[PDB]
């Protein structure tokens, strides 16, 4: 019981301090949004 | 309403709405990360 309830705190503690353990998630949005950002970028460039 | 605007600098389409945004007094035209115009000072008048 003591065992299984600290192991759960341990996890809010690690969120917060760690932002990093989330970053897979993150590489999903960033990946998505420099994709969209870069076919956008296309339109002002002349292409000759 | 959705019109064409052309005020000296660029020819497209969109909505003029009012906003409080704050331009500094020697800017004109500004742009977004993507590269398109979302503000337009008006030219005889002062206007965001």
């Amino acid at each position: 019981a003591n065992q299984f309830n600290s192991a759960i705190g341990k996890i809010q503690d690690s969120l917060s301090s760690t932002a990093s353990a989330l970053g897979k998630l993150q590489d999903v949005v960033n990946q998505n949004a420099q994709a969209l950002n870069t076919l956008v970028k296309q339109l002002s460039s002349n292409f000759g | 309403k959705c019109v064409n605007f052309n005020f000296n600098g660029l020819t497209g389409t969109g909505v003029l709405t009012e906003s409080n945004k704050k331009f500094l007094p020697f800017q004109q035209f500004g742009r977004d990360i993507a590269d398109t115009t979302d503000a337009v000072r008006d030219p005889q008048t002062l206007e965001i």
